[PDB]
């Protein structure tokens, strides 16, 4: 017995790679566990969409060992109903309830099965990157099994011993399905169909694993090409699979591409974007603001200039978008200035690439009073070699955030999200947590990942990488993962769900 | 005619002809507002501008009144005083002003069109002007100022002070008063638009003066130097200007106490205890007298001169403890006000709740092992503070693990919804709907659980509840600002269930947090009595100011790792949604991704931490939706003390256990922790004390918060209780007998004089003239309190007024001619301020028919059945007992009007007030959330219960369903729930039902008797013997322990023949409580008891049913079965008095340390419970008469009757 009626919701275990062995003791089993399902939810909607007794019914179904029977009547009444249901399919022991260890199958599980499960030990089934494993029990026993076909592997399905009736087809050949399926007689077979891409790439310190929500044909890849070549695309779509740092690289090249299962979007990332979009919506609110925290590093320029146009197209508003070098840019010009400007295209004019930061120079000379020039040198370092730089380097964040002075970080942007040129929506930048009492006011800040290794991607740099490195592992100890995590996958289906006009 | 010519106000005694004229004259100020403002306002009245006289101390001080020009000449409404951004978003970041500036009442004019940004501000101004300054706890605020200065003239004899001619130099603008509120618009009404905004505080400002006078804190040239200082922070912005200065103003003490050189203290044992006194330096070392020079630099530029030469008068003039002590209660009184501070929470929001940076940023842990997103499940800390706080509270993970292990989580959710909910509400009313149908509007958290209880085990429940605001919800208190509190829904509240729930087992393995002691009497202060009485001390009370927007994401990330600590050691399936599994995860070193087995607990844990958003969400009129920035912390929240707590004794602790590692020694004994509240005790030489509390110092400015360090020799302060040199400095001023939170009908007007009486209690100890507070109660009874209107039906009008007036008199209208069943003014007597089930009220010397006088009850009186006594002792209750007689004389009953007061009483007139009522759901939809709520933890208690009642119903014995406990939560969403968002008021009136007895109560009406007051009957004798006072009344003459407890005092001289409280001097422990109140919790008067007793004296087989209906455990069923027991057999005498502990403070709560004082006859001794019987009259008498005791011993005489009432 399924979480999910697989008779009902057959489609849903279509997507995971599951297809239903046609029409033996499991053929029953899995007919009971449907008409199961359908009394729970007959009962569970009398009574407030809860279950009166969820120890007894977990016994009934799961362990089988239990039996009401009339010899009050109206508080068991529903009791006897499933006692006579399950006293019938004269099963030796009980259906254990069965979940897939899916977040997208979590969530579709019903209330009363949810009831059931904390009087329950559940059969509790492990996916590997969203697919759950087929040599199963209960998925060798109730579903197709799946057979690849690779570029080595491929011949008639003579050759072993295949059946319709018994084995689906995981085409991996690189071949298009009608040619496998009229040329090498796979006619009578199903195919299991999956829409995204699973890449393995060269890393620094071994091979990376790459989960691209792109089909193989829209994303124009082969094995052998670049990290740089089609770089855009696996970084509006890509999820890194590996550990921390994983040393993907600009010299990264294609082992092998296969299609895999599309990832599915977080709850919490979704809700607070939702939650986002709705005060970017609504009449009732003055001003809309979403910080978004990254490491130094991530190329997250890059992907919120898109999402700034696109929050644009889809909402019909003007949204503004500050960098994250923003108010270091704007100190380098202005620190001398009594009374400097505060107008949202002056600050957005200092936001390029060829102006120097503020804190990129105290840095640049807290480094040089080490005799630290290159990135041998600092990479060289102990670890409390660098910590004892990085408290210097606090020093000299903390006089910017501690006080509302007229240069101060905190009246930076109050006179920026408070102008009167200065656009309704704003995507604001940040560097660290502490910036959470100086950035203005918001509901919805999250923090982002990317498909870069940051370190990585400091290192392999010019026009002082060193002063990079250095703020990069400065702001990472400034920055945990305190803050909902997103992926930039997440922050465009956030868009493509919201519901507009 | 006139108050300060009464014979009352010269006698201070109620005769027959003395009592009358007090009734009327104290009705006549309750009626018409005609004579307040004659009684306020008379022409006889002489404006004294020079005056002479006596300070606290007793030294000639001389004053002035001056009222500046601004008062009386307000200047015009200048809108910048309130200014808005640039976007007008929001009011401007640097804004001068969060309070009522002043200006005249008239120039505030909203002359914008509707819908604009303007119009918004000036309505909101409008609403600041004349809404937020009614703050009238009892009456209307004219009432309250007559009731004070009728104190003021009853006790003073003459009507010449200086408090009169503030009163008519500011509130004297016509033939009227210059404004007035009324209830059915809320809000204060100008009549004169030339006076200024903030003059209707002014009233309550001259309450709180004449409530200090009154009190003894006070002199009359000291209420003019309070007066002038109070109208000089108005000057411009009151509010702004007390706050400024509140430091400052009271901060001198410590230098003071510094210049007296000597003082002679009392010493404390650790056993609570008084064992000597010694006679100690006072001067202070020298890293205290640096700080000095600050202050009096900020006094001399910061305060007006007039209190700042005060100040230096008391920093002159003091030579012993007592001095310094008088002159800071005076100061406590000129400085804070009594109101509570209120205003628009768009001003007080951004110095609230906006988030702030101190000192050093606050780096993080490095993280062992994460999930799948990268989110922490393990961590630690390099090097720093949290390595320091970690050092400290990691040896207590395992066993605070193993403590969780034993805990149903559910159950314990379940348990927190019903009983003490951290917000205590949801604050606003809200909609409940499911599957597309609303279920009920209601705003407690369990009908919403009950409402939801279908996805309670669904895990994107937690993610919905990320998507909702956190709300915002202001409060008031005296002395402070505004402090906006957060609100939140009832699935972020489960998200932060688990982290209290771990912090919360630390307070049972160590001893440095104050929870356990809030007892209300001086047991909460012992440990600081203990610790002044020592030598080589160095006391320490460092304040932290503005901790919860202080704490920053990193911050909340040290407390996080301890979380994640005990998480990851303890075994925890089934939280919430979330269950034990394996799970795919990372792991620092390894490069791809391990699979450990993460319970329950440890998922929910590392979800909250993960996902953190503080920023409170506020709607406002003005301004639409008003969002904060993030880091704060939110403190509507499950863990927010636990949080404070834990943290700032892991860093303490940390630092002791750190300057070990380093080599230094520690000299630190205690410290006490309640969340922003620490108190460290240091003992040893001056050089560790500082170095320890230097490092602790720094230590907190690392962790990224501000302090300042208030650190003394001999004084210390914790939870606003000073204590100094083994001795309790009260805070009168902290208790506002005329303000409130919120505006509230009373109604009731029994619930009016217990929390009058209950504030009394509160101001009984920290004041020092218990009788001039026990006079302001009277008036304020006498006049406040004394109106009740009532709705008569016109056919019953003429019946039921001619009925009533023979006991009461009554205020009739003419007629009624466009609707029907007008309304009836009666005013009760003044005897019912002193009844049973009245006002409970402590009573005056009433005249008997030979002359005598019945005792002036002290402070210390008993309240609740005792009060009825006061009926025997006017009735001469020794020769009632001379001649073996029990008539009560109902004559001299009625010729001071008592029996109105039983009429009243028993016919429950002041019962029938107006009723919001609600509009309930249906009764099968409540069965239906009941049965659902009941699914969610610990199954199967609540039907066994329900099925014991049927089984207990069926054969004859029908239980009430506010007992049984299968029933009550189906009680519970019956009361808080509602089918619709608005609620009606409904009025009541006399019918036939009530008028048949009106008319069958009201021909003769003797007073009844029952058979169980005979044990009233019982006096005390005058022997010519002198008893002993205590050994400790000699250690005490020397700087009294409390204002009220100086030598010679009442209190002092209480404590002289009582003693002091001990928790473990419980002689007798059954049979007192017994005949007073319960059994061990289970009181006789209990519908639980009376039920059970009932079953008890029937067949004995139903009974096992009455426990599964109770549905008690065993021990308890043990304890109530030796309850029924013990009343089946000598359970017939009972007495009923109540005290509070507030009241006895100091003093005992043991009836037997009465027993050496009174000689008793072994004669007597016919029962088995007349000893703690006789222990209890002789303990009530003498605590209820102090005022007249002079040493004397006593003994008791006793009624035939009563010997007979006792023996059967």
């Amino acid at each position: 017995m399924f979480a999910i009626d697989p008779l009902k919701h057959s489609k849903l275990y279509e997507e995971y790679g599951l297809y239903l062995r046609p029409h033996a003791p499991t053929i029953r089993s899995i007919k009971y566990a449907s008409l199961i399902h359908s009394m729970l939810a007959k009962h569970a909607a009398r009574h407030n969409g809860t279950l009166i007794n969820p120890r007894m019914y977990a016994d009934m179904i799961t362990l089988g060992n239990t039996k009401v029977t009339v010899t009050d009547i109206v508080t068991y009444k529903a009791l006897t109903e499933m006692s006579t249901l399950i006293e019938s399919f004269r099963l030796p022991s009980g259906l254990a309830l069965i979940i897939f260890d899916d977040e997208k199958y979590q969530s579709l599980i019903p209330n009363y099965i949810n009831q059931l499960i904390a009087y329950t030990q559940p059969h509790i089934i492990p996916t590997w990157q969203g697919i759950a494993d087929f040599s199963d029990t209960y998925l060798r026993s109730y579903f197709k099994r799946p057979f690849e076909l690779t570029a080595s592997n491929l011949a008639a399905p003579q050759k072993y011993n295949l059946s319709p009736m018994t084995r689906s087809i995981f085409n991996n050949t690189g071949r298009e399905d009608a040619v496998i399926r009229k040329l090498y007689g796979y006619g009578e077979y199903v195919f299991i169909r999956y829409e995204g891409c699973l890449i393995t790439w060269t890393g620094i310190y071994g091979e990376v694993t790459m989960m691209v929500n792109l089909s193989k044909r829209d994303l124009g890849l082969d094995v052998g090409d670049d990290y740089l070549k089609e770089y855009k695309k696996l970084l509006f779509y890509g999820v890194i699979t590996d550990a921390i740092p994983s040393g993907i690289s600009a010299r990264s090249t294609i082992m092998k591409i296969s299609p895999h299962k599309m990832m599915n979007p977080s709850g919490g990332a979704l809700a607070v974007l939702s939650k986002f979009l709705e005060a970017v919506v609504s009449t009732n609110v003055i001003n809309a603001t979403l910080v978004v925290y990254a490491e130094k590093g991530a190329g997250k320029t890059s992907f919120l200039s898109t999402y700034a146009e696109q929050l644009s197209l889809a909402s019909g508003q003007v949204v503004g978008h500050l960098s994250s070098d923003a108010y270091g840019r704007w100190l380098a010009k202005n620190k001398d200035v009594e009374e400097p400007s505060f107008a949202y295209d002056y600050v957005l004019s200092l936001d390029t690439d060829d102006n120097e930061s503020y804190y990129e120079q105290k840095a640049s000379e807290l480094l040089i009073s080490h005799g630290i020039s290159e990135v041998a040198q600092y990479e060289l370092l102990s670890v409390r070699k660098k910590i004892k730089m990085m408290d210097e380097m606090n020093e000299v964040l903390i006089a910017q955030l501690e006080n509302a002075d007229t240069h101060s970080e905190r009246n930076f942007y109050y006179m920026v999200s408070t102008g009167k040129t200065t656009p309704r929506t704003l995507i604001v930048e940040g560097h660290f947590n502490a910036q959470d009492a100086t950035i203005a006011r918001t509901d919805t800040t999250v923090l982002l990942r990317t498909i870069n290794d940051t370190t990585q991607a400091m290192r392999d740099r010019q026009r002082g990488g060193v002063v990079q490195l250095f703020l990069r592992d400065t702001y990472y100890r400034l920055l945990p993962a305190l803050h909902t995590t997103v992926y930039p996958f997440e922050m465009l289906e956030s868009i493509r769900r919201w519901k507009w006009v | 005619t006139e108050l300060y010519n009464t014979i009352f106000s010269e006698t201070r005694k109620f005769t027959r002809e003395s009592f009358k004229e007090i009734e009327h004259l104290t009705a006549k100020l309750a009626n018409d507002r005609v004579a307040r403002h004659d009684f306020l306002f008379n022409n006889s009245i002489a404006l004294i501008s020079d005056y002479s006289g006596e300070d606290s101390n007793g030294n000639q001080l001389q004053a002035t009144v001056t009222i500046p020009n601004e008062i009386t000449n307000p200047k015009e409404y200048d809108p910048s005083d309130y200014p808005l951004a640039e976007d007008e978003s929001f009011f401007k970041q640097g804004h001068k002003y969060d309070y009522l500036v002043t200006f005249r009442a008239g120039s505030l004019t909203n002359t914008y069109e509707p819908k604009t940004k303007m119009y918004k501000l000036h309505a909101a101004l409008d609403k600041l002007m004349h809404v937020k300054q009614r703050k009238s706890r009892f009456a209307d605020l004219w009432r309250e100022l007559c009731a004070v200065i009728a104190s003021l003239d009853v006790w003073y004899q003459t009507t010449n002070y200086p408090l009169r001619t503030y009163v008519k130099l500011l509130f004297h603008k016509g033939d009227e008063f210059p404004f007035y509120e009324s209830p059915s618009q809320d809000k204060i009404i100008f009549n004169d638009k030339s006076v200024a905004s903030i003059l209707p505080t002014f009233v309550y400002t001259c309450c709180q003066v004449g409530t200090a006078i009154m009190s003894g804190i006070l002199t009359h040239v000291e209420s003019i130097v309070a007066m002038n200082h109070f109208l000089h922070c108005a000057k411009d912005s009151y509010i702004d200007e007390k706050l400024k200065i509140k430091g400052i103003g009271r901060s001198w003490y410590q230098e003071a106490l510094h210049n007296v050189g000597r003082a002679t203290v009392p010493v404390w044992s650790q056993f609570n205890e008084v064992i000597g006194h010694r006679t100690k330096t006072t001067s202070e070392p020298h890293f205290v007298s640096s700080t000095f020079i600050s202050l009096r630099a900020k006094r001399a530029e910061l305060l007006y001169p007039e209190f700042n030469e005060y100040i230096n008068r008391a920093l002159r003039l003091s030579k012993t403890q007592n001095d310094v002590a008088n002159y800071y209660a005076a100061c406590r009184a000129m400085t804070n006000d009594g109101t509570f501070l209120a205003t628009l929470t768009e001003l007080s929001l951004d110095a609230a709740v906006f988030p702030r940076i101190e000192q050093r940023l606050v780096t993080r842990p490095a993280v062992l092992m994460s999930n799948t997103r990268h989110e922490s499940l393990k961590q630690k800390y390099a090097n720093g503070v949290g390595s320091i706080a970690q050092s400290y509270l990691s040896s207590f993970t395992d066993e605070i693990a193993k403590r969780v292990n034993g805990i149903h989580h559910d159950e314990a959710w379940l348990n927190f919804l019903t009983t003490s909910s951290p917000g205590r509400k949801l604050t606003e009313i809200e909609k409940l709907e499911v599957g597309g149908d609303v279920a009920a509007w209601s705003n407690s958290r369990i009908v919403m659980q009950a409402v939801f209880a279908r996805e309670y085990r669904t895990p994107e429940r937690i993610f919905k509840s990320l998507k909702a605001p956190i709300k915002l919800v202001e409060r008031q208190q005296s002395d402070r600002r505004q402090r906006a509190i957060s609100g939140l829904d009832n699935d972020r509240l489960f998200l932060s269930f688990m982290p209290y729930t771990i912090g919360k087992q630390i307070y049972d393995l160590n001893d440095n947090a104050a929870q356990g002691k809030q007892a209300g009497n001086a047991f909460d202060i012992g440990e600081m009595l203990y610790w002044t009485s020592q030598r080589n001390v160095l006391l320490s009370s460092i304040d932290v100011a503005g901790m919860d927007a202080s704490v920053t994401t990193n911050t909340k990330d040290i407390y996080n790792t301890f979380v994640l600590d005990v998480a990851s050691k303890c075994t925890v399936p089934r939280f919430g949604p979330y269950y034990a599994k394996n799970m795919e995860v990372f792991e620092v070193g390894k490069r791809q991704s391990q699979v450990k087995y993460v319970n329950a607990a440890w998922q929910a844990c590392a979800l909250e931490a993960a996902n953190s958003q503080t920023s409170t969400s506020y709607e406002s009129e003005i301004f639409g939706q008003v969002k904060n920035a993030e880091g704060t912390y939110p403190s509507g929240r499950a863990d927010t003390s636990t949080h404070h707590t834990v943290l700032l004794q892991g860093l303490v602790r940390g630092n002791e256990l750190k300057r070990a590692s380093d080599g230094k020694n520690s000299c630190l004994t205690t410290i006490k922790i309640l969340g922003d509240d620490i108190m460290e005790i240091f003992q040893g030489n001056e050089n560790d004390t500082h170095d320890h509390a230097v490092s602790n110092a720094s230590i907190l400015n690392e962790s990224g918060f501000a302090t300042t360090a208030e650190l003394s020799q001999n004084s210390i302060v914790l939870l606003q209780q000073l204590v100094v040199n083994g001795t309790f400095w009260g805070f009168a001023d902290r208790i506002s007998l005329w303000t409130r939170e919120d505006t509230k009908d009373i109604g009731r007007l029994n619930l009016a004089m217990m929390e009058l009486n209950a504030l009394i209690d509160d101001l009984l100890f920290r004041v020092r003239r218990p009788e001039g507070l026990k006079m302001l109660g009277f008036f304020c009874g006498a006049i406040c309190l004394r109106r009740f209107t009532l709705s008569v039906d016109n056919k019953l009008y003429d019946s039921t007024y001619n009925n009533l007036s023979k006991y009461m008199t009554l205020v009739k209208y003419d007629k009624n001619p466009d609707f029907d069943s007008t309304l009836m003014s009666l005013i009760l007597p003044l005897a019912w301020l002193f009844m049973p089930r009245g006002g409970e009220y402590p009573a005056y010397p009433f005249e008997r028919r030979d002359g005598t006088f019945t005792e002036d009850e002290s402070m210390f009186t008993a309240r609740g059945a005792y009060k009825r006594r006061l009926l025997y002792d006017v009735s001469n209750i020794r020769e009632m007992i001379q001649q073996n007689s029990m008539v009560l004389d109902d004559d001299l009953l009625h010729e001071y009007g008592f029996t109105g007061a039983l009429l009243l009483i028993d016919l429950n007139i002041l019962d029938l007030i107006d009723e919001v009522k609600k509009e309930d759901i249906s009764p099968v939809k409540v069965n239906e959330l009941a049965t659902s709520l009941e699914q969610l933890g610990k199954l199967g208690e609540r039907e066994k219960s329900r099925r014991a009642a049927s089984d207990l119903k069926i054969r004859g014995h029908a239980l009430s369903n506010d007992i049984v406990y299968g029933y009550g939560l189906q009680e519970k969403i019956q009361k808080s729930a509602m089918a619709t968002k608005e609620t009606t008021v409904q009025s009541k009136r006399v019918s036939s039902r009530l008028h048949e007895v009106i008319v069958a109560k009201t021909r003769d009406y003797k007073i009844p008797t029952m058979p169980a007051d005979a044990l009233h009957l019982y006096e005390f004798e005058v022997e010519d013997v002198t008893v002993d006072l205590l050994p400790h009344a000699k250690h005490t003459s020397y700087s009294n322990l409390a204002y009220n407890m100086s030598f010679g005092s009442d209190g002092w001289f209480a404590f002289a023949l009582l003693g002091g409280l001990d928790r473990s001097a419980n002689l007798l422990r059954l049979d007192v409580a017994s005949i007073r109140g319960n059994y061990h919790k289970f009181s006789y008067d209990d519908p639980v008891f009376k039920q059970g007793y009932k079953i008890y004296k029937s067949d004995a087989t139903l009974l096992n049913d009455f426990f599964v209906a109770i549905s008690a455990g065993p021990k308890e069923q043990g304890i109530l079965l030796r309850a029924f027991a013990y009343y089946s057999l000598y359970g017939n005498v009972e007495y009923h008095y109540v005290l509070s502990p507030r009241q006895l403070f100091f003093l005992s709560d043991n009836p037997v340390s009465a027993e050496r004082l009174v000689r008793i006859p072994p004669s007597y001794y016919v029962s088995t419970q007349c000893r703690a019987l006789y222990n209890i009259f002789s303990y009530l008498h003498i605590l209820r008469s102090i005022t007249s005791n002079q040493g004397k011993r006593l003994g008791m005489v006793l009624h035939p009757g009563l010997i007979a009432y006792v023996r059967g």
